[PDB]
RNA sequence: AAACCACGGUAUUGCAUGGCUGAUAUAUAAUCCAUACAAAGGAUAUAACCAAGUAGCAUGGUCUUAUAUUGUGGGCUGGCGGUGUGCUACAAGUAACAAAAAGUACAACCGGAUUAAUUACUGAAAUCAUAAAUAUAAAGAGGGAAUCGCUAGUAAUCUUUAUUAUAAC
């Protein structure tokens, strides 16, 4: 039958395999509100424009409900690990967990970034 | 850089346009009035005080009497040269008609342009 | 609270439940609501963040609280505050 | 001298003693004295009878004092407990109407209603 | 009537200055212009994972390599 | 979602294991901060008994089409008691307000908790988020047995920055 095989990464940086999850659905999101970030963006200037009656800013703010799916909201997307799939504990600059990063500079794995002392 | 072949570094397109006053009063015979003018609209430089970056499109300079024109609106190097030349020219332009002065050859060759306004 | 200048806040599921109901019952909405006949039939829904308008008036809604529609029905006294508010989740 | 039923200090400034008086406080004090022609530097005991009547027709005109500003108050949350609301509850069972209070809820208890 | 250039109304000056460089956002308006101005980041968001392609081609899967190894080097299952 | 397929699992055993970490801490240093117009003090590194800790990740055994993958709302904040780590205060006016009438108010008007009405801000969505302002103006007058930190630019006290849609004590 069917098979969605689990995502892991080989790279010669690490001795053993790298394991994530749920970095597809993340990613659906993402890419949904790409899809509607245009229209997205006249909505909000409409309904926050004072010039505009309220009767039609009222009809206007339904638009966000009944064309564009409630997924492409941009609250509800969170930075994961790219290597673990990690929410907690994040570097963000680097885009990886703490846990990974402190193992990849012990090994000069990260440009620039060293053990610091003063 | 090491990205370069994957995006575009964003300091490429901004370009800056900079005047000495007194060779520009020379060169299209501006009156006194219309260089006074000419200075208050542009005013000191302002620069924001939560990141210190300057937000002021054109400003003036009295240490060395330099009017400069900052343009970054587009992604291009090259749109950015039309663009402040143009502003150039508009400052000028309002500048003169309030206070006519000498004629002199730029002068009039502008005129027969417009000011490419 | 949301700005006043930004008007209220009704989703739009909430809206063609009404606008279905008053279909149904053209008599009541238009005259027995007013009477003070109650309303023929409830109305369930999961918009515990919508306002209670003033149009809202007579009507019974049943609304969820994680396992099942707690009716609520609307007074003079309700409007303008949200429906989630009648409706206990916790129990002790 | 006493204004709305309230004794004024003597010897206290009077945009300092009306804070007394349930229902105004330090900034609408300031304001009826001044709105009378009373600066900061005149005290209790140098006020006349024209001048306390004037600032007590004054603050019955403006604002809502003691007794009916309490009854308001009270009228506020009794129609909440009827309307059997969230805060309509807490009101009721006399704890406060934050959402995490099991630890530090003791001011709301000792005030009840 | 000659006006001299230092008492000119700054908001003369403002309009001429505004009309030819653009009139800036004020940090809380309410005409709808906030929203338009800020960049967008859509594409940004969307290039955020390390997604390979499964299969690249004229190269081996090491991942899948790695799973058949696994398998021959413990009893089978049933 | 993958085709001579590498199904998935925050299911279990940390007493089957890898990796990583808490746990003795003096002394020493071709290391770092600072230094160039006279100086002081720190940081980092230095092989463990403890079957000590481990649904991030990887792994042997056992279990499971599905103990998998998903939609809407609810819960993790829960009307009660005990208590750890912190912030804000009060005895002690060396306080409080402040743009000095070389001052102003008061004599714990010191302290700023709770609740009512109102408005702004972020967001698709704010009763159960935040801020400001008006009214309200609570406990607290230096704290039992007991107990913790530190020995000089240190304790104490004051301001600021960063991790960082809105949201740090
Ligand atoms: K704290
Ligand atoms: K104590
Ligand atoms: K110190
Ligand atoms: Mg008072
Ligand atoms: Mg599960
Ligand atoms: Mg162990
Ligand atoms: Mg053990
Ligand atoms: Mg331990
Ligand atoms: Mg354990
Ligand atoms: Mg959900
Ligand atoms: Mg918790
Ligand atoms: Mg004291
Ligand atoms: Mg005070
Ligand atoms: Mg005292
Ligand atoms: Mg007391």
């Amino acid at each position: 039958t069917t098979k969605n095989f689990r995502l892991r990464f080989r790279i010669p940086q690490y001795p053993d395999i790298v394991g994530s999850r749920r970095i597809d659905k993340d990613q659906t999101r993402r890419v949904l509100y790409d899809q509607h970030e245009v229209d997205r963006r006249l909505y909000k200037a409409m309904t926050r424009d004072e010039s505009l009656t309220l009767p039609v800013r009222l009809q206007v703010q339904r638009l966000f409900e009944t064309e564009m799916p409630r997924d492409s909201a941009p609250s509800r997307i969170v930075d994961r690990c790219v290597l673990t799939g990690r929410v907690r504990g994040l570097v963000k600059f680097a885009g990886l967990s703490r846990i990974m990063l402190r193992q990849l500079i012990h090994y000069g794995h990260i440009g620039g970034v060293a053990k610091a002392s003063w | 850089h090491a990205g370069s072949a994957f995006m575009v570094h964003p300091r490429n397109a901004p370009v800056q346009l900079d005047v000495r006053v007194s060779d520009l009063k020379q060169e299209l015979g501006l009156s006194d009035d219309s260089a006074a003018l000419l200075t208050r609209l542009a005013g000191p430089e302002r620069l924001d005080e939560k990141t210190k970056r300057r937000v002021s499109p054109c400003w003036y300079n009295s240490e060395e009497d330099t009017l400069s024109i900052a343009a970054d609106r587009y992604n291009d190097r090259e749109s950015n040269r039309r663009l402040a030349l143009e502003q150039l020219q508009a400052l000028v332009k309002e500048c003169d008609t309030r206070y006519p002065g000498e004629t002199t050859p730029a002068k009039q060759y502008l005129s027969g342009f417009g000011f490419f306004q | 609270g949301r700005a006043v200048w930004r008007g209220p806040y009704v989703s739009v599921s909430l809206l063609e439940q009404v606008i279905t109901f008053a279909k149904r019952n053209p008599e009541w909405w238009n005259i027995g609501r007013f009477q003070g006949s109650k309303a023929p039939e409830a109305i369930n829904t999961f918009c515990r963040s919508s306002t209670v308008l003033p149009d809202f008036l007579g009507l019974k809604f049943g609304v969820h609280n994680g396992r099942e529609f707690v009716g609520v029905e609307v007074q003079e006294a309700m409007v303008g505050h949200k429906l989630g508010e009648f409706s206990q989740t916790t129990f002790r | 001298v006493q204004i709305q039923r309230v004794t004024l200090p003597p010897h206290q400034c009077v945009y300092m003693a009306l804070k007394k008086v349930f229902g105004l406080g330090g900034p609408t004090s300031l304001a009826v004295v001044e709105a009378c022609g009373i600066s900061k530097g005149v005290r209790v005991r140098d006020l006349k009878e024209n001048h306390v009547q004037q600032i007590t027709q004054f603050i019955q005109d403006n604002f809502v004092t003691e007794d009916n500003l309490r009854r308001k108050v009270r009228e506020d949350i009794v129609k909440l407990v009827n309307i059997k609301s969230r805060d309509g509850l807490r009101h009721d069972w006399g704890v406060s109407i934050k959402g995490h209070t099991s630890c530090n809820g003791k001011t709301a208890k000792r005030l009840r209603h | 009537s000659y006006i001299p250039p230092s008492e000119v109304p700054e908001e003369h000056l403002k309009n001429i200055y505004e009309g030819i460089f653009g009139s800036p956002v004020a940090e809380f308006e309410r005409t709808g212009r906030c929203a338009l101005a800020k960049p967008l980041i859509g594409t940004k968001l969307s290039s955020y994972y390390f997604l390979p392609p499964n299969r690249q081609p004229g190269f081996h899967n090491e991942e899948h390599e790695y799973a058949k190894v696994r398998l021959m080097s413990k009893r089978q299952k049933k």
